């Protein structure tokens, strides 16, 4: 089967910027390549067919080029509606195969997160488990390190993170990190802390609490 | 207007089969190939097969090892994809798509969840404001299947609200938090209630979140 490999996997750009996404096929696929745009919750939308032909109605700022193994999608001047994930596909040979996608996100100025920590609620504790939640609010860029410490000891393997899509108002991200323990384990320790490292912070910021106030 | 309309979300146990429909309209059904493609994190977009309704010939991606059957009813301009011997890795959004130098037209997608888990409504726990902006929220925990809906103050409160994507826990149940940032000065006067609905379990919960 033919592997379609896109480069880069993600990029940050501003409105008006020229954007270039490349796709390398593992073997020749002629010009039987299509490009798509996909937004969250929606099916992909066809942009380019037969490597270089805009599909009916697609704006002239989108163009495709290439043949054989090397393909390029260009957006000559990025518009607000163009922030999305883009995919290549070959239909030269079976099975048809797709690239992994390239996410085009909005560039903005660095913004440090506000950090908040939430102990487990008395309600949850009644029920045998303890979740501790660390919130990072409205930061940019997406890259952030969130480290849990319990009685000053670094944790591993007992937290999960979730991140929002870029905010439609300010183009920032928000992120939750949730530490889950048994109530029995939770009650064995005093200090719960999340430490956040981000480009916008001059040094890491720690939010912590003492169990049971 | 070419339209492809698929059947609704499905939840299946491993070993079961799922059959998804794709109702085609606005064109001559017998003259285009209709394909099936799926999407899930980690494998990405994956082509499954096609049917040509003119003669009901079908061809499949060999990777599915005969688990996929695509059929078409010419009398109703409807195509069907059946996927048998389901595994958790078959959890994905399934699309039908009409072919012509690529895929110009797609159905809306059908979510199929494959899990050993049983339907369960969420526990809803407050994330109390404690420590001029305060953060508060609700932890919506241990439900199956997706989705849940969360609102604040019956939808009156939308500014500063972040409802995080669900994460699948090792238990096979989902969890998420919804948070909102508000003026610290509102905490004594303004009531904050998260409204959580989980339709598969008939769960509708309103949890008042108060300072601790
Ligand atoms: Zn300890
Ligand atoms: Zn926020």
């Amino acid at each position: 089967d033919i592997q379609m490999t896109q480069s880069p996997s993600s990029l940050s750009a501003s409105v008006g910027d020229r954007v270039t996404i490349t796709c390398k096929a593992s073997q020749n696929v002629g010009i039987n390549v299509a490009w798509y745009q996909q937004k969250p919750g929606k099916a992909p939308k066809l942009l380019i067919s037969s490597a270089s032909y805009r599909y009916s109605g697609v704006p002239s700022r989108f163009s495709g080029s290439g043949s054989g193994t090397d393909f390029t999608l260009t957006i000559s001047s990025l518009q607000p509606e163009d922030f999305a994930t883009y995919f290549c596909q070959q239909y030269d040979t079976y099975p048809f195969t797709f690239g992994q996608g390239t996410k085009v996100e909005i560039k903005r100025t660095v913004a440090a997160p506000s950090v908040f920590i939430f102990p487990p609620s008395d309600e949850q504790l009644k029920s045998g488990t303890a979740s501790v939640v660390c919130l990072l609010n409205n930061f940019y860029p997406r890259e952030a390190k969130v480290q849990w410490k319990v009685d000053n000891a670094l944790q591993s393997g007992n937290s999960q993170e979730s991140v929002t899509e870029q905010d439609s108002k300010d183009s920032t991200y928000s992120l939750s990190s949730t530490l889950t323990l048994s109530k029995a384990d939770y009650e064995k320790h005093k200090v719960y802390a999340c430490e956040v490292t981000h480009q916008g912070l001059s040094s890491p910021v720690t939010k912590s609490f003492n169990r049971g106030e | 207007q070419v339209q492809l309309v698929q059947s609704g979300a499905e939840v299946k146990k491993p070993g079961e089969s799922v059959k998804v429909s794709c109702k085609a309209s606005g064109y001559t059904f017998t003259t285009y190939y209709l394909h099936w493609v799926r999407q899930a994190p980690g494998q990405g977009l994956e082509w499954m097969g096609w049917i040509y309704p003119g003669n009901v010939h079908a061809q499949y991606n060999e990777k599915f090892k005969g688990r996929v059957t695509i059929t078409a009813d010419k009398s109703t301009s409807t195509a069907y994809m059946e996927l048998s011997s389901l595994r958790s890795e078959d959890t994905a959004v399934y699309y039908c798509a009409r072919s012509w130098e690529g895929f110009p037209y797609w159905g809306q997608g059908t979510t199929v969840t494959v899990s050993s888990a049983s339907t369960k409504g969420p526990s809803v726990f407050p994330l109390a404001p404690s420590s001029g902006t305060a953060a508060l929220g609700c932890l919506v925990k241990d439900y199956f299947p997706e989705p849940v809906t969360v609102s604040w103050n019956s939808g009156a409160l939308t500014s500063g609200v972040h409802t995080f994507p669900a994460v699948l826990q090792s238990s096979g149940l989902y969890s998420l938090s919804s948070v909102v940032t508000v003026p610290s000065s509102s905490l004594g006067t303004q009531t904050y209630i998260c409204n959580v609905n989980h339709k598969p379990s008939n769960t509708k919960v309103d949890k008042k979140v108060e300072p601790k």
